[PDB]
């Protein structure tokens, strides 16, 4: 339930060892957690939210100019003044004009003029500052077991129901323990700082569009500053990027307004990331976090239940997800009580001989009338298998044929973990879920290597990192001893592999 | 005692500018933000803006951008509000009351509030009438 | 900007009654709300700072509460000197908004 | 007014698709492609320049790539 | 001595982080009883049970019995990640800091 068919879920499991698991939650794709005991859960990060936001520089990306005033001065009597200067609403620049005869100024040879006009503005660009404080992660979670067609849509009665829960996590309140009556505790101890690396990011507000920029990007764009300070007709800083001053061949300098750069900043934006909503609760998408998920009490509630004997009929044909696990809905009637179901799978019809992993482990029933439905899921072995769900002579079966190899599972897991290591950076170490030796050691060595890498190649862009990766590869053979050549080949492989990432 | 006292009522023409004073007594003048709040006859209260009597910083609402400017006088301990581009909508009663936490400069809000947030020294209520 | 709806518009009660006022902001104001009563054209009388606290000098018949966005002001015993126009005030984010008002009348 | 901070300098690498990534991973290459279609003689000019540097017959190709990617973009 | 004082701890203000790597926390204590100690910890482990870092202010305490006594604490987290633990072993509120140096 709640995570099937997301193409980004991951199966995390710790051999008994106490409850420690410290799973890393991403946005867009959930995670699912299982154990020997402990009814399996799955945590999705659905929404992050930053509540109150400061007001850094707005900008102006579309200007209009009012009346143009000029004031040209002779070649003596110095430079020019223009009384409608010395207020900040007008933007001025000074040039030189021939100023000969049949033009006044009886000395010919290059006087000056200061021809200049008003800088009005419409459609500010409205940067906002966000801090790692007073944001709000909003993770939701489910458990397997009951709940046919949980299937996100209704999601409001289910948090009153026992299976699904909704955990809101602030850095003011990182510890969180939402109840599941009949299941248990779920002691989330999460880290709402290290995830998206905020306070380097600003929240930008165009015409009813919002995203997150890096702040060094935000300070360096050449448009007029609003500064941030309020009410007053606004003191535009710069002012000189938008209006442009072209002189006719020697005389009568004029001003083009150079209209809206909305599309210009939209196409100069390329690598930012969008954010949907802006109330006084700016609500936003993709960005990860980490949780030590403590499992201290997850009672199963179904182990005491007696398994029930009647005919089990499918409605869904059992369908394979992208990961190899198989979800299968199984309704029935005929017997009653909150019963267990058997859910095993075998290689042969004769011996029951349960082979392979049961994801849903201990599925139950809600006691009810005709066709309780329950939609459990399984994990077959790599070859052929019979999924068997009934009890006795009317046990319902299905041939499966998983068709994925054993070494192919390890290869796809290596690709998935390498995508974790490319996207997350250091935090993919300790997604490997125990506080072991070469998890803290791995976090340390990848901390120093990732810090040195981000310091040297400070955001090397797409084509840039492809080209420098090819150059470091070509230097990576080329030459002398296997110390310098090997590290050149290594950094080139890291760059080309980081371009082999999420591009699709 | 701790008290803000304002000037008398004024009658101005549309398109002109009015100036309302706000003098302090009974407290350190550079320790409390002076907030200006209008009130039309019928329509309730409406916050015009804020000055710090230290350093003369100002901020105001979006409905008055470019129309209001606030100056100070640390010697006479007085706050001047000049409202320009007067309309028939500006016929109201203007008030000024100390925000309170006024440590350094400008509005401060995630830090503490209350205790005459600004509900104590409100001078009197300067009637400003804009007509011909 | 941070709309602050004040319910109801006006009320009337006799001397010694309990009455409650509701203020609902469209946004989360934490505990940042304040409460005025203003006699018409006069220096007012003080009710509530920080949405739950009385000030020294205020009689204890006034009280305030409210946690998320809904805030309830409460007069335990109405008195003939408590006829005024009742306002509530946001504190968060700036364009500091007041309620429309709540008038009372002596029966 | 030339809005020079391309944000690809500081792109975020998170699991969602970015703002313009799908149209970003081809744009510099097809800009160079259109430039060398419109100015074919600079290929022969850059070959004559780059042949004079390096004297290594594999550094020549490196100088060719360097000049023929300088000339569209930082020009 | 100033006995441990189990109570409820609600923050007055959002804590912060100086440029000389210290953390400033202001707590209310919700006014149980008298002048008595409030312990704080940096936790790289769970919500409880492992101190790291270093408290700057030694013997932090509540002076007075009534509702909100505001004690401010200067703290020194370790260079990695850490949570802040305030007095009670069970009923308390925590943080995260990410020292960043
Ligand atoms: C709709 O919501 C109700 C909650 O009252 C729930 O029981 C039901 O299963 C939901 N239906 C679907 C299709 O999600």
């Amino acid at each position: 339930i709640r995570c099937i068919g997301v193409s980004n879920r991951d199966f995390v499991e710790g051999m008994s060892g106490g409850t420690w698991v410290d799973v890393v939650l991403e946005h867009g794709g959930c995670v699912t957690v299982m154990a020997q005991d402990k009814p399996t859960v799955d945590i999705e990060l659905v929404t992050t939210t930053v509540s109150n936001m400061a007001e850094v520089r707005s900008y102006c990306y579309e200007a209009s100019i009012s009346d143009m005033a000029s004031d040209s001065r002779c070649p003596t009597q110095g430079e020019a003044y223009l009384d409608k200067q010395s207020d900040t609403q007008y933007v001025c620049k000074r040039t030189l004009v021939d100023r000969g005869w049949g033009n006044g100024c009886g000395l010919f040879g290059k006087g000056s003029l200061v021809t200049c006009a008003k800088f009005a503005c419409s459609k500010k660009m409205t940067g906002k500052s966000i801090q790692p404080e007073n944001l709000e992660y909003r993770i939701m979670l489910s458990v397997h077991g009951s709940q046919h067609s949980g299937m996100i849509v209704n999601d409001t009665g289910h948090e009153t129901d026992e299976n699904r829960a909704k955990v809101e996590i602030t850095p003011n309140s990182p510890r969180a323990e939402a109840t599941l009556g009949g299941f248990g505790s779920l002691g989330l101890d999460c880290e709402p700082r290290t995830g998206l690396d905020f306070s380097d990011l600003y929240y930008l507000t165009m015409n009813n569009k919002h995203w997150l920029v890096h702040k060094e990007w935000f300070h360096d764009i050449p448009l007029p500053w609003h500064a941030g300070a309020d009410t007053g007709t606004p003191h535009w800083n710069n002012k000189e990027a938008l209006v442009e001053f072209k002189d006719a061949h020697a005389k009568r300098q004029t001003v083009v307004v150079l209209g809206s750069q909305e599309g210009a900043v939209h196409t100069a934006l390329a690598g930012a990331l969008e954010a949907e909503m802006d109330g006084a609760k700016g609500r936003l998408s993709s960005g990860h976090l980490k949780c030590r998920l403590k499992m201290d009490k997850l009672r199963l509630k179904g182990v005491s239940y007696s398994l029930c004997t009647a005919a089990f009929t499918f409605t869904k044909i059992p369908a394979e997800t992208l990961h190899g696990t198989v979800t299968v809905e199984v309704q029935y009637a005929g017997t009653d009580g909150p019963c267990k179901v058997p859910a095993q799978m075998a290689v042969d019809m004769q011996t029951l001989t349960p082979v392979g992993r049961l994801i849903t482990a201990n599925p139950v029933i809600t006691e009810s009338t005709e066709n309780s439905k329950m939609m459990l899921e399984l994990d077959p072995p790599f070859g052929d298998s019979y999924i068997v769900i009934g009890v006795g002579e009317k046990k319902i079966t299905h041939h499966w044929h998983r068709s994925g190899s054993t070494i192919g599972k390890a290869f796809e897991a290596t690709v998935r973990g390498a995508k974790r290591m490319a996207v997350l950076g250091d935090t993919a170490w300790d997604f490997g879920s125990v506080g072991g030796a070469l998890n803290s050691l791995g976090k340390g060595i990848h901390q120093i290597f990732g810090a040195a890498f981000k310091s040297l190649f400070g955001g090397m862009s797409w084509f840039s990192q492809i080209l420098i990766g090819t150059l470091l590869m070509w230097l990576g053979l080329n030459t002398k001893n296997g110390s310098i050549s090997l590290m050149c080949l290594a950094l080139g492989g890291v760059l080309i592999f980081l371009s082999t990432a999420v591009s699709a | 005692e701790v008290q803000l006292v304002q000037s008398g009522p004024d009658v101005e023409k549309p398109g002109a500018s009015v100036k309302v004073s706000c003098k302090a007594s009974g407290y350190t003048f550079t320790s409390n933000y002076i907030h200006w709040v209008r009130q039309a006859p019928g329509q309730g209260l409406e916050w015009m803006g804020v000055i710090n009597p230290r350093g003369g910083s100002t901020a105001s609402a979006q409905k008055f951008q470019g129309r209001i400017t606030m100056t100070r006088d640390t010697s006479t301990s007085t706050v001047y509000m000049e409202l320009s581009s007067l309309r028939s909508d500006d016929t109201a009663v203007y008030y000024c009351a100390r925000g309170g936490r006024a440590l350094f400069y400008d509005s401060y809000t995630t830090p503490r509030d209350g205790g005459s947030w600004w509900f104590d020294p409100w001078g009197q209520g300067s009637l400003v009438t804009v007509s011909s | 900007d941070i709309q602050l709806t004040q319910s109801p518009s006006s009320l009337s009660a006799s001397v010694g009654d309990r009455v409650t006022f509701t203020c609902q902001a469209s946004q989360d104001i934490r505990k940042y709300l304040n409460w005025y009563q203003q006699k018409p054209g006069k220096a007012p009388k003080l009710l509530i700072y920080d949405a739950s606290n009385l000030k020294t000098g205020v009689p204890s018949r006034f009280s305030g509460s409210g946690s998320g966005t809904d805030f309830t002001f409460t007069i335990s015993s109405l008195q003939p000197e408590d006829v005024a126009t009742y306002y509530c005030q946001q504190f968060d984010d700036l364009p500091i908004t007041f309620g429309q008002g709540t008038r009372l009348q002596i029966k | 007014a030339v809005t020079l901070p391309s944000h690809s300098t500081r792109k975020l690498q998170t699991r969602s698709q970015t703002w313009l990534e799908s149209r970003e991973y081809t744009k510099h290459l097809i800009r160079v492609e259109n430039w060398i279609f419109r100015n074919p003689g600079f290929a022969l000019a850059a070959a004559a320049i780059a042949w004079l540097l390096g004297s290594s017959t594999s550094q020549k190709v490196i100088y060719l790539v360097m000049i023929l990617l300088i000339a569209p973009a930082y020009s």
